[PDB]
């Protein structure tokens, strides 16, 4: 996020951080419930990566975060690698997230749901803050 | 869903 | 990357005014937002684009792509959860 | 490949084409032997995709191609998603490729191997031919 | 995409003359080639960059990235198999 | 390895 501000700790309980055996954060994900995360297709998540929730400060050891394993990667089949059209991957967790004051589900909309232009939204993550 | 325990601040 | 989680508010746009920018790259299952002085960026992907709808944050989009440079002028481009919730609804029934 | 020419059929027997349950070709791969392919990390290969060898014309039904399943995706752990540095993924096949006049291994070099500038090489695949 | 397999010859460059183009995006495990009038492009990735060495084609690079537009002027950027064969050599021993 | 059965043509 270039030009964003630090969040309030645990105020976005659905945010996951996907990290490789290395501990490297490379993509964000979202909790739709306690057995399944949603991130992007391009991310390219494998079952050797770990889903991390409850995190706030990637660099803190004293933070009671949850490191979740991936059972199955479910890439949409309408996913268009050359286009980046339909860039949704589901992740099925081998071990259930424990819901708490800092781990919760986001709401999914209706196919029907309308979300109109000039509407003020909010995006989060642990992305380059500078280019 | 979508209602956190810790309310986000902007 | 930053160590601790960041957040930015940004206005969603129509795809049309977005085409003004991204052209025929903008597809129907894709939804633009920003060009507000904030920019999603490397490492942001997979992540949440939420909106407030009748008390709750709803998953409205998924950071997917945009500027090579993360320009606060170019709108970012996210997944359009509305065009895909049908499939999500469905993987879960199944597994 | 923008400005390239049609290859001779089966003259690059190590070329694989990675395709999704859909039949959609989205990346190329290379045969290093009969149980393992090498493609890119970014590709984002899952074990629900299929490795296809012996193909030449993606659109031909009469071509004796081999559709291979993926046992395990092995992404390098030095892979840098934000950089695209170290963008090598190995694929371990569940069922062995059958080597033939059209399916063969490419040679891997020495860490030592030198490959100097202004040297004429060749790249192949089934990529946009026009932009 | 084309239906049947294409091929192009292209000259490899030093990373340095490549930096002239890609800057600090060029990393040591990355190796440029073209800007010859040929261009690797969408769908090409994962794929082979071969060179002739003492009878045999050797895996010298892996199409990874470059031009948004697939410019025959910008050099493409491939994986540098030399900086990674050590790891390859190793996954196989193991599995 | 690296020596095909069908020789590539350029
Ligand atoms: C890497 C990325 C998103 C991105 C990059 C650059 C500019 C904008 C943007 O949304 C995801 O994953
Ligand atoms: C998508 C891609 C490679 C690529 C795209 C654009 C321009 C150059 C290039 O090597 C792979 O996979």
């Amino acid at each position: 996020i270039v030009n964003g501000e630090e969040a309030v700790p645990g105020s976005w309980p659905w945010q996951v951080s996907l990290q490789d055996k290395t501990g490297f954060h490379f993509c964000g994900g979202s909790l739709i419930n306690e057995n399944w995360v949603v991130t992007a297709a391009h991310c390219g998540v494998t079952t050797s990566d770990v889903v991390v929730a409850g995190e706030f400060d990637q660099g803190s050891s004293s933070e009671k975060i949850q490191k979740l394993k991936i059972a199955k990667v479910f890439k949409n089949s309408k996913y268009n690698s050359l286009t980046i059209n339909n860039d949704i991957t589901l992740l099925k967790l081998s071990t259930a997230a424990s819901f708490s004051q800092t781990v919760s589900a986001v709401c999914l909309p209706s196919a029907s749901d309308d979300f109109a232009a000039g509407t003020t939204c909010v995006t989060t993550g642990w992305g380059l803050t500078r280019y | 869903c979508g209602v956190p325990a810790i309310q986000p601040v902007l | 990357t930053p160590d601790r989680l960041q957040q930015a508010s940004l206005p969603l746009l129509s795809n049309t005014n977005c085409k003004k920018y991204w052209g025929t790259k903008i597809k129907d299952a894709m939804i633009c937002a920003g060009a507000s002085g904030v920019s999603s960026c490397m490492g942001d992907s997979g992540g949440p684009l939420v909106c407030k709808k009748n008390g709750a944050w709803t998953l409205v989009g998924i950071v997917s792509w945009g500027s090579s440079t993360c320009s606060t002028s170019t709108p970012g481009v996210y997944a359009r959860v509305t065009a895909l919730v049908n499939w999500v609804q469905q993987t879960l029934a199944a597994n």
